């Protein structure tokens, strides 16, 4: 079992703490969702290979430009998150997060991940976004951004329903092995 | 950690830690506030435990079993004694506030109504200046500590042998040397998230809402100062690289 490091990046409230929690927790948090995530070492078997995947979050570090890069040393895979109910979080991907990740983590594969895909057909989400001349991020807008920033791939998930979560982490393990 | 505090913080939430007949006597808003307060104490208990693994398991184990210089060990675990003192003191105050709040006849049923005062004391005056200087120093020596660890593991057989031995227990799975260093660096940025969520459920008593709003401002001022004070050291860096 080789050791690989994963770091999740993206704007505040893009669902990155929730995503790490739902993957690391054996049972869905039905009573309390923790505010923060410390770290976790996942035992993952992908395509016949056993890997110890260390999971790290950057939540809380978004306003601290000199503290935040301390999370990057020896990263093997970056999960770059945006929220599907937030087109503004997708716009910050190529100008803010991508230049930072390519500077501190050169040659590290980036997986662009569209979080909260359940909100794409939520009525409160659609009504609130319409009050700002907006709509939920379409699948092709996510793929075009992933293509444009040179991402390894594009993936979507829902931490609320657990759909697509296991697939994101198994694909991140495969990317870390290349 | 000590068994007493580990059992008191074994449950996934405050709602699960207290007796269900005690939980039923409280409003949902109180339960929500208490769950985030419980998470702040539980993560402070885990943080202090991470620093004891660094000082007692790694640092002292290297000094007592290896033939490395004392300056090598200092480069691997910078400010760990000062950090341990600051956080063990803070944890002691949090645990005493909980113990004082227990119901007579109970070791688990409690409600913490006042916390903002304790958070203002920790993040103001001399204790805040000491956290600021210590975290500015720690975070500036972070990269050097990781590079020094990697150099020793790949070159020294006995150092590699020591690491494999002390990190073999399952309880140490997420607590290797590099993991402990990043765990400590990330701790300070968790405080505004925890305090903001506690403040969200603390509007009932106005003195408490104001004490938590003051405490949030103090933590953010501290983080901004630690961020400004960082200048990442490099092993064998030349004066020319520094002044350019
Ligand atoms: C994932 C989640 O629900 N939360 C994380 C930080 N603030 C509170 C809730």
């Amino acid at each position: 079992a080789i050791r690989k490091k994963l770091v999740i990046v993206g704007d505040g409230a893009c669902g990155k703490t929730c995503l790490l929690i739902v993957f690391s927790k054996d049972q869905f948090p039905e009573v309390y969702v923790p505010t923060v995530f410390e770290n976790y070492v996942a035992d993952i078997e992908v395509d016949g290979k056993q890997v110890e995947l260390a999971l790290w979050d950057t939540a809380g570090q978004e306003d601290y430009d000199r503290l935040r890069p301390l999370s990057y040393p020896d990263t093997d895979v970056i999960l770059m998150c945006f929220s599907i109910d937030s087109p503004d979080s997708l716009e910050n991907i190529p100008e803010k997060w991508t230049p930072e990740v390519k500077h501190f983590c050169p040659n590290v594969p980036i997986i662009l991940v569209g979080n909260k895909k359940d909100l794409r057909n939520d009525e409160h989400t659609r009504r609130e976004l319409a009050k700002m001349k907006q709509e939920p991020v379409k699948p092709e807008e996510g793929r075009d951004m992933a293509n444009r920033i040179g991402a390894f791939g594009y993936m979507e998930c829902s931490a609320k329903t657990k759909d697509g979560v296991r697939e994101v982490f198994e694909m991140a393990t495969r990317a870390a092995l290349q | 950690s000590m068994e007493m505090d580990e059992k008191d913080f074994a449950a996934d939430s405050w709602s699960l830690a207290v007796d269900s007949s005690f939980l039923q006597q409280h409003k949902k808003e109180v339960m929500k506030q208490q769950d985030v307060i419980y998470e702040l104490i539980q993560t402070e208990l885990h943080h202090v435990r991470t620093l004891k693994i660094m000082t007692r398991l790694f640092r002292t184990g290297m000094l007592e079993e290896l033939h490395l210089e004392p300056g090598v060990v200092q480069g691997l675990f910078p400010c760990v004694d000062e950090l341990s003192d600051i956080h063990t003191r803070f944890l002691s105050q949090l645990l005493e506030r909980r113990r004082q709040a227990l119901c007579p006849g109970s070791t688990r049923n409690f409600v913490i109504h006042r916390l903002g005062d304790l958070l203002i004391s920790q993040f103001s005056g001399p204790s805040a200046e000491q956290m600021c200087k210590t975290y500015s120093e720690f975070c500036s020596r972070h990269s050097k500590a990781l590079k020094l660890y990697k150099e020793l593991y790949a070159r020294d057989k006995r150092f590699q042998q020591f690491i494999r031995k002390v990190t073999r227990p399952a309880v140490l799975k997420r607590h290797g040397v590099q993991e402990c260093i990043l765990l400590v660096t990330q701790r300070i940025t968790k405080y505004p998230l925890l305090i903001s969520r506690i403040l969200q459920h603390s509007h009932g008593i106005e003195e408490e809402r104001q004490d938590l709003t003051t405490a949030l401002g103090l933590v953010k001022e501290l983080l901004s100062n630690v961020d400004e004070g960082i200048y990442q050291l490099e092993k064998g860096a030349r004066l020319q690289e520094i002044y350019n």
